[PDB]
C-alpha cells in the first residue's frame, strides 16, 4: 500500500512551498497529503519570504479582546484540568503590560527543553490570562493566499447552504497569548482541519498525536477521568484535559512535538489530537477547513453529550454532493464505512 | 453554537 509508506513514523512534517506552490491553499493541502503529513496530525507549512498578510502590526492597541481567561489548572503527576475563569474586557495594549510584566514573562532558559520543563513544573501556579477566541482578523483585505477568513474550501457548504455561521469554526479567531498560557489535548470540532498562523511574539509550541493512535490517547484519558467518561461521551472535547509528553511516553501513545515561530502556519488533519502552550506573549489567528477527505470523519465524529451549545454541523450537504451512492445507506444507518487514516483523498 |  503506497500511502501506508509514506511518512510511515507518522513524524510532524515542515513544508517549504515556493510562491507559486503556495497561491493554491487546497492544491498545496492536497500534496502535504500525498507527501504523508496528515499522519502525523499535525504539519507546519513556511510560507515564501515574500510574502505577508499585513503591513505592520502596530495599528492594534486599540483593539478589544473582550472576554480573557484566566487559566487555574489543578492536578499533579502530568495529568491536570484546565478551569477557565473570564475576566473584564481589555484591549491588545492593556493585555500586553500583563504579558511582560515581571509578574507574568517568560523564565530565562537556556534551550527549549528548560522553557518545556518549566512549563510542566510550574503550570498550575501564577495562573495566566489568554485573550482567547477573539473574533477577528489581521489579514489585510487584498491578500489572496492562505487567507485564514476566506480560505474557499467545501466547509464554505456550511453557510452555502443554511446560512449559519459558526464563530471560529467557519470564521476567524484571534488569540493573544501570554507565558504558560495552554490549549488542552483536543481533535477540531466535528473532527474538521485547523489553520493556525503566529502573526508575531513568542513561539507556540505543540504536541500532537497521530490520528491512526487517536483513539489510545482516548481509552488512556477515559482510564485517568472515568468521572468524565460517564459524564459525556466525548469529554476531550470540553478542552479541560491536559496530559504532560512524559506521561503520554509512560503509557506508550506515539506523539510528536514542534514549536511555531513567528510566520509560520500549523496545519492540523482531521482527528488529530493536538495541545500546546505559548512561550511569551504572541498573537495567532486560526478558523477550521474541509476537504472531501474530511467528510467521512464529519460523519462519525463522537460529538459531546452533555452541552445543548457544542458544535454540530449537518453532514447531509456532504454526503449528498460528494457521497451520492451512499447516502440512501447513510440515511438508513447502515453505511458502515471504515476510515483509513494513511489514505489521501 | 460556537468554538470555544
Ligand atoms: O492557539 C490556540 O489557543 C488554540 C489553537 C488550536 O486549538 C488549534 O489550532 O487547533
Ligand atoms: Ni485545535
Ligand atoms: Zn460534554
Amino acid at each position: 500500500s503506497e500511502s501506508e509508506t509514506l511518512n510511515p513514523s507518522a513524524r510532524i512534517m515542515t513544508f517549504y512551498p515556493t510562491m507559486e506552490e503556495f497561491r493554491n491553499f487546497s492544491r498545496y493541502i492536497a500534496y502535504i497529503e500525498s507527501q504523508g503529513a496528515h499522519r502525523a496530525g499535525l504539519a507546519k507549512v513556511v510560507p515564501p519570504k515574500e510574502w505577508k498578510p499585513r503591513a505592520s502590526y502596530d495599528d492594534i492597541d486599540d483593539l478589544v479582546i473582550p472576554a480573557p481567561i484566566q487559566q487555574l489548572v489543578t492536578g499533579q503527576s502530568g495529568l491536570f484540568t484546565q478551569y477557565n475563569i473570564q475576566k473584564k474586557a481589555m484591549t491588545v495594549r492593556e493585555f500586553r503590560k500583563i504579558a511582560n510584566s515581571d509578574k507574568y514573562c517568560t523564565p530565562r532558559y537556556s534551550e527549549f527543553e528548560e522553557l518545556e520543563r518549566k512549563y510542566w513544573k510550574n503550570l498550575t501556579f501564577n495562573p495566566p490570562i489568554y485573550g482567547a477566541d477573539v473574533n477577528g482578523t489581521l489579514y489585510e483585505k487584498h491578500v489572496d493566499e492562505w487567507n485564514i477568513g476566506r480560505l474557499r474550501t467545501i466547509l464554505d457548504l456550511v453557510e452555502k447552504e443554511s446560512g449559519i455561521t459558526i464563530e471560529g469554526v467557519n470564521t476567524p479567531y484571534l488569540y493573544f497569548g501570554m507565558w504558560k498560557t495552554s490549549f488542552a489535548w483536543h481533535t477540531e470540532d466535528m473532527d474538521l482541519y485547523s489553520i493556525n498562523y503566529l502573526h508575531f511574539g513568542e513561539p507556540k509550541s505543540w504536541y500532537s498525536v497521530p490520528p491512526e493512535h487517536g483513539k489510545r490517547l482516548e481509552r488512556l484519558a477515559k482510564g485517568f477521568f472515568p468521572g468524565s467518561a460517564q459524564s459525556c461521551e466525548a469529554f476531550l472535547r470540553h478542552k479541560m484535559t491536559l496530559i504532560s509528553p512524559l506521561m503520554l511516553k509512560k503509557y506508550g501513545i506515539p506523539f510528536d512535538k514542534v514549536t511555531q515561530e513567528a510566520g509560520e502556519f500549523m496545519i492540523t488533519f482531521p482527528y488529530g489530537y493536538h495541545a500546546g502552550f505559548n512561550h511569551g506573549f504572541n498573537c495567532a489567528e486560526s478558523t477550521n477547513f474541509a476537504t472531501r477527505r474530511w467528510i467521512e470523519y464529519g460523519k462519525q465524529a463522537v460529538l459531546c453529550s452533555c452541552r445543548k451549545d457544542m458544535v454540530k454541523i449537518s453532514m447531509d450537504v456532504f454526503v449528498r454532493k460528494f457521497q451520492p451512492e451512499r447516502y440512501k445507506l447513510w440515511k438508513a444507518g447502515k453505511d458502515n464505512t471504515v476510515i483509513d487514516h494513511t489514505l489521501p483523498t | 453554537a460556537r468554538k470555544s
